[PDB]
């Protein structure tokens, strides 16, 4: 099982942890900015 | 020896075939690296059981029984330490291997992207030489140009 | 038996390293470096042609 | 008999995992990644055509 | 916007990261420069022929 | 293993340490100059 899974990951380099950090790091502002405007837009 | 152009096609075909074999082999290395690590966790879990058992072993005041458990788990701890060191060297070894494979693949393309370009130039010039010798220049007047040979006829 | 496994668990690792380097040597000699200008690189041999 | 069942109850589970991963490998190689630009992805081979 | 929150440290990695990509762009730009003027010469030979 | 690795390095002279020094020595200004202009271009 592990033999096959190893081939796929190498042939398709998964995202680097730094890229993962940025992706989630971006979403917090998006939800907070929308939530920040949620209170403002409603009031 | 053969024509230099013919070798180029054959040589790269061998090169591409070899690379995937390297890719396949490296995967098997990862399997053992992961397999032993999973195996390592099993042993310490067993030692934890004895330690957990030894926690209540003397809870009844039975200090003597707990002596055997702590002495017993030391043997297991030895294997855990031995394996931890073994993985440490393997972990930093394969990572170096992956770099060679990735660099080789990047270097591989830069050759193929140019091979087609060279062949086109070779076919262009070789044909040009073939055309020119059949130019049949009228000025030769020596039968070198087939046209003037006809004129003599 | 315990000593037996410790050998097999490493044999596959060594073979992988051996296959990696042997292939690397095969690739490099076919590097066809443009700078050679001596026909050692098959590309420059073509250029001379 | 009690030990017999504990094996069979797991054999079906392993086969499912094996079929899942083997298929996944088959799918990925046909990914046809556009970025290859080397004909390894059949799509880029079409684009060259 | 990496340091728009004042997170200067994070922006350091991004600018350092993109340099590696820039190297490939420069390498390819030079490679096309010689090819561009090479084929144009070839077309002249074919048309004249 | 070491026998083969030895042949490759010799046949393909790797960069000299001085060349390595220059390469990294150059990048610091590039990132700092871009970062220096990052603050300036933004503000
Ligand atoms: N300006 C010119 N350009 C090309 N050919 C010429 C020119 N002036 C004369 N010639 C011809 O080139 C020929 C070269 O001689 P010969 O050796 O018989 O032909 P080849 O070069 O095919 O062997 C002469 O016979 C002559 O008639
Ligand atoms: N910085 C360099 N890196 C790699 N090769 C170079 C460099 N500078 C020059 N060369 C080339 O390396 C070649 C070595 O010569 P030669 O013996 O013909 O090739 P080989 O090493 O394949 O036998 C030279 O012909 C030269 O053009
Ligand atoms: N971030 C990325 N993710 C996946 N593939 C990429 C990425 N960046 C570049 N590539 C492509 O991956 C390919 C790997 O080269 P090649 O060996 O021809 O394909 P394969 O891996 O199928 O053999 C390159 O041609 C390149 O275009």
């Amino acid at each position: 099982i592990l033999e096959l899974e190893a081939e796929r990951e190498l042939l398709n380099p998964p995202p680097s942890p730094l890229d993962k950090k940025f992706e989630q790091w971006e979403e917090q502002q998006a939800v907070e900015a929308t939530l920040a405007a949620m209170k403002a837009r409603r009031s | 020896q053969e024509a230099p152009e013919d070798l180029l096609e054959r040589l790269l075909g061998e090169m591409e075939l070899e690379l995937i074999e390297l890719r396949r082999a490296l995967a098997q290395t990862i399997a053992t690296f992961k397999s032993t690590e999973r195996q390592r966790d099993a042993q310490q879990l067993i030692a934890q059981r004895w330690y957990e058992k030894a926690q209540a072993a003397l809870d009844r005041g039975n200090e003597q029984l707990a002596r055997e458990a702590l002495g017993q788990r030391q043997s297991y701890q030895s294997h855990t330490e031995a394996l931890g060191k073994s993985l440490g060297e393997q972990r930093a070894l394969v990572e170096q291997v992956r770099g060679q494979l990735q660099k080789l693949e990047r270097k591989y393309l830069e050759l193929k992207s140019q091979k087609n370009l060279y062949l086109a130039r070779l076919k262009s010039a070789i044909a040009a030489q073939k055309i020119e010798e059949i130019a049949g220049n009228l000025d030769n007047a020596s039968a070198s140009s087939l046209f003037e040979r006809i004129e003599t006829k």
